[PDB]
């Protein structure tokens, strides 16, 4: 009726974590929690933190003025604790001036009441600390780089075809922006149900898939849309994959993880995708996407996931290897 | 080292008598009914106090007694350790010589 | 613990002296007096370091229990002088409060 | 102090008392004693006037706090062999000596005379501040850390470097040589771990 | 039995005879970040209270020397207006450095010395703020609290997988935020004597992760099983269940690294398994079970172990028995 | 004469870059250069930047009041452009207040002159920009971690001796601090003026050296001092180091580079040392350093670099393979 992916086509790890024995670890890390939130949620916490701080000390200043006797609407017999305080509105407006450091000067702190001097110190230190903390969280949200990872693009359906005789699992990845991702590194994993001879039953086993690079490494230079193909050798877990068992309800999935730092902010990112068994086109190829032009190369992203059919065996690499050896 | 132990003991012995002198000084000032009188001499209006008037106030002698007691009871204890440590070393260097 | 360590460390020392006198001929015969002197230094040093800590413990107690006594003197003298100015102790019990 | 709450290197760290460690403490204790005398005189004088006259003792009261920190600050620079921070200490002795001397000479202009205790104590403070200044300069002469290209660094004594030495009386600050403060840790250890030859 | 690293990182090793040359405090800005937040608040408070009060004495003394402190008719022009007492001198120091600037206590043009101090206080006030903000930002980006949500099982197990013995282990991530570029290392801490008679007290021998590509890179979403295939090149090649008692000179250190996707700051999660924390011949229970719309990780069964049919012999005997059978 | 060092015992590469065809790249990286400056030097640039900025606009404010006729002696009928400007000194003080945002308010900006409104706008934009520039530079200076490398410690001289039959160039590296260096890495290189059979002459050839790690990698875990040895196999460039030619004037040097991100700040650091020919002692081992306590270990950093004499063959590793093969 329905299939449960491991990761969606745009990352978004589709696994539900349950029975988390909470010890407050979610809330103890306040700072990383604030950054993870959206922007409209951040502004509310941004506003409430400042509004409460202004209002908390607004109650303090009004209370101090009330107790000092300068809230009596009469002749100025004494020297007021803080001048021009005639209501909570004046006290609340004065609190804004001190903490935002606007300092109009109509409501000025005098030297009469020593308590105000101590409270003025407390509000400045609290005001400085909130600003320092709020700026730090805003900078980590400005340096957020998950939005850049959304411009990293993977082909809708990957294909399996023959390369240099051997069979390989092809795949196309592209970069849309003009800013390079430094030291890109793409890992491929296959998530499948499997049992061990000893009696183990691992529900979603993740076996790393070698990328078959020119030096056996992982780093890929990503400017034009590459074709990331895994050469299906005798050690590959896809060594026994055939078009017969490449249908929808097959416990087969290929997770792809494209790491690499963003050159602008210097913040490492990640791009994730997966290919269900029905999202694979056996025995097809990716059309040439780059054509040289009068001045430079071109990349026709309109032909990104366009795949065409070509002659291809209908047997697994296991059967193909036996046929090659026997012949 | 034996001289250092003696130096501490000689000074702690002298500082020990500061107690009786402070007791004599404190009570003698309290044996006078007239407490309205006070040090009285002027240069600008700050009323600088002299030497004898300084050691006539009861509270001054009690504080000086407290400072003197700390010195006496620390020199005296340090005198013991220097004498003892030398004694232990004398035993250590004589047992070896005998052996 | 120090006094137990003080006694149990000097018993092997006196016995070591007695046994060397008992078998002096044998030790010189083996040319083992080089080692036995080194044992003596190990035996004597353990005896001294056990005694040095015992002396320090007594000195640690005596200094601390005399700053407490000194703090008493200042507290007793301060209140007694004030109570001799307002409650009029008449300087009689003040002296007993000091001596 | 905040780092000391989570400092493990001081668990068995070594020290190196700077040249003049004893002459520093004996002067400091003398300096602390005379500053108490100035406090006593200051509070003694102002009792006759109708006003508080806070300038008599509070300058000396602030000195007593500063003198205490000056040796706490110096000790923290003695345990950690980082003489470069003594410049702040050196400035204090240079600055305190100059300001106090100006006060002392101005007493003589008004002809205060030795018959007044404040003239004696102020004159004494000039000597104590001057001698403490020479102690700081003597540190630079032997350590050679501010200006000289090649500092003559000093290493902790070999007997102290042993992990098997725990009777640290011979090498501690002069206040702990008198009050036997270092024994506190050993005494507390005796309550949990019984005392053996270990 | 002394531990190399505790169950929650916190390496249980105490250094001795550290001949510090002031490098403990020379890294001031690293030290300030390392301090706990309540200590940072004290230093934050003291660094500003002292600055306000240091210049409070300056303003009070300048107005004293100028002579406008005298409570009399303002025949002259005050050096800094409205400075009447040190309380007013202290409040004016707050206004200048914190830039509140009420304006009751202005800076007049008739005091060439005061103009210099107004310049000095602003530059010192700006310099203190910028330095203090930088320390706070490196403390807000601290990710040692994020590394505490990376979980390792209490006891690791040794069991047969694919006909070869291996040292299994389960490590899980609790938060939903991915840890990027994960990298897991495993080392054995044991005293090692060479044929030449060496005495190495704590020898660390790296252990391969038995990953399909050799590298240490792992993708942590579900709690993964990390195992070391005990081949002939392993230091655990001669471990028997008989010698797995409490006081056995054995320890496995596991170090999980990676950059937190939020702050971009690398982290480490250190755990160790003593000999009495190993469980020979036991299997980790299944944890992931598919549900209607997604998968499901039941963390209640995170460390549950079940017995497995395994030989009680060492790896060398297992290879030898296979060699004879072949 | 003397023998040069490629890198000194505390890093500090002793290589002199000469004949640099400078295209101004020194000054184009002002922000990078500003951080590289010493702290006393930074204050001068920090101070002179603000002081000039106040004094640049001090002249502007003084000129505006001069042109408007405000500073004409006498209580004129005109409304002052900026109040209480009666000297360049007053103009200097008003310049400080606006840019630092003290804003005393005895010298206000009136609504009469529109030129001053523009200058008030300009000074605030300049003040915010310069302050933002200085904040960023100080943040990267406070995030510097080069002084952390000063706590990374290497033994004075390394050794070559026996270990599990083979011959390894041993070493010792220690970390004095309590914080960790996440993801540590060790690269060892041999620097020698190496010629080639083809006829090439390389003045300083850097050949990498394996670390003899358990997993054939570079990652190390630095908590207590470790031994970074290199097994001298058939491919090791040290395969032909006889003890005879270990003297001073031998073209030989081992560079050791320890890298890893500091856990406190996240900044990567390098620690570099070089062992010359005379700084290698054949046939010596490193003393056991890690003792055991009641419930913890104990590192005797007094014995960090102490080496004892150990029996060993006095023949080259190449002669060890031949001797073993014949036996």
């Amino acid at each position: 009726e329905r299939r449960a992916r491991f990761v969606s086509k745009k990352g978004n790890c589709n696994v539900a974590h349950k029975n988390i024995r909470e010890q407050g670890r979610f809330l103890q890390d306040v700072f990383t929690t604030l950054v993870d939130l959206k922007w409209p949620h951040t502004l509310l916490i941004f506003t409430m933190s400042f509004l409460c701080s202004w209002l908390l000390f607004a109650m303090v200043w009004w209370l101090i003025a009330f107790a000092h006797g300068d809230l009596a609407p009469g002749e100025g017999t004494n020297v007021p604790c803080v001048t021009s305080i005639h209501s909570f509105s004046s006290a609340f407006l004065f609190s804004i001036e001190v903490q935002v450091t606007i300092g109009f000067g109509g409501r000025m702190v005098t030297e009469e009441c020593p308590l105000a001097i101590l409270i003025l110190i407390v509000q400045n230190i609290v005001g400085l600390m909130i600003n320092a903390i709020m700026l730090g969280c805003i900078f980590m949200k400005t340096a957020q780089a998950h939005r850049r990872a959304e411009t990293l693009i993977f082909s809708k359906h990957a294909v399996i075809t023959l390369r240099h005789g051997r069979l390989c699992f092809m795949l196309r990845v592209g970069d849309l922006r003009k800013s390079m991702i430094i030291s890109a590194t793409i890992h491929m994993q296959v998530v499948r149900k499997t049992t061990s001879p000893e009696g183990e039953v691992v529900p979603l086993h993740q076996v790393d898939i070698p990328m078959e690079n020119g030096v056996g490494g992982n780093s890929i230079f990503l400017v034009a849309p590459l074709i990331i193909y895994h050469v299906i050798d005798s050690n590959s877990p896809l060594y026994d994959l055939a078009p017969s068992d490449l249908h929808h309800h097959q416990d087969l999935e290929i997770i792809v993880i494209l790491e690499g730092v963003v050159e602008t902010t210097g913040i490492t990112t990640q791009a994730r995708t997966s290919y269900l068994a029905d999202e694979i086109l056996w025995g097809q190829r990716f059309v040439p996407i780059v054509a040289e032009e009068d001045g430079r190369y071109s990349v026709d992203y309109s032909k990104f996931g366009n795949t065409v059919k070509v002659p291809t065996p209908l047997c697994t690499a296991r059967q193909l290897d036996e046929d090659r050896s026997l012949l | 080292r034996l001289i250092l132990s003696s130096t501490f003991r000689i000074l702690a012995d002298l500082l020990g008598f500061a107690g009786p002198l402070c007791i004599f000084g404190i009570v003698d000032h309290l044996g006078k009914e007239n407490h309205v009188f006070q040090p009285k001499t002027q240069f600008l209006g700050v009323y600088f106090v002299s030497s004898q008037e300084f050691l006539g106030n009861a509270y001054v002698l009690a504080v000086l007694l407290f400072l003197a007691l700390l010195l006496q009871r620390t020199f005296l204890q340090a005198s013991y350790y220097v004498a003892i440590e030398t004694g232990i070393n004398l035993r250590g260097a004589i047992q070896t010589k005998i052996y | 613990d120090l006094q137990q360590l003080d006694d149990t460390t000097q018993l092997p020392l006196v016995s070591h002296f007695a046994e060397t006198v008992e078998g002096l001929t044998t030790i010189r015969a083996f040319r083992y007096e080089a080692r036995f002197q080194q044992k003596l230094l190990e035996y004597t040093d353990s005896n001294n370091i056990a005694s040095l800590f015992l002396t320090a413990a007594n000195r640690w107690l005596e200094v601390c229990m005399e700053y407490i006594g000194a703090c008493v003197v200042l507290i007793a003298a301060a209140t007694s002088i004030s109570n001799s100015l307002h409650r009029e102790l008449s300087a009689g019990l003040v002296g007993l409060g000091l001596t | 102090w905040g780092s000391q709450s989570s400092k493990v290197h001081i668990h068995h760290s070594t020290w190196l008392h700077f040249p003049g460690h004893n002459l520093r403490w004996i002067l400091t204790f003398i300096l602390l004693f005379v500053l108490v005398c100035e406090i006593a005189e200051g509070i003694l004088s102002d009792g006759v006037t109708e006003s508080r006259h806070l300038h008599l003792y509070m300058p000396a009261g602030m000195a007593f706090m500063a003198a205490i920190t000056s040796v706490v600050y110096y000790h923290n620079i003695e345990t950690s062999n980082f003489p470069k921070l003594l410049i702040a200490l050196l400035i204090y002795w240079t600055l305190a000596f100059i300001t106090k001397t100006i006060k002392f000479v101005k007493f003589y202009d008004h002809a205060i005379g030795f018959s007044q205790l404040r003239f004696c104590l102020t004159g004494l403070l000039v000597i104590l501040y001057g001698m403490l200044l020479l102690v700081e300069v003597n540190v630079i002469r032997v350590r050679r850390y501010i200006f000289f290209k090649t500092p003559r660094e000093v290493k902790p004594p070999e007997d102290l470097q042993d992990l098997g030495v725990r009777f640290l009386q011979p090498f501690v600050n002069l206040l702990s040589k008198g009050t036997y403060w270092w024994m506190n840790a050993f005494i507390k250890t005796a309550h949990k771990k019984p005392i053996d030859l270990r």
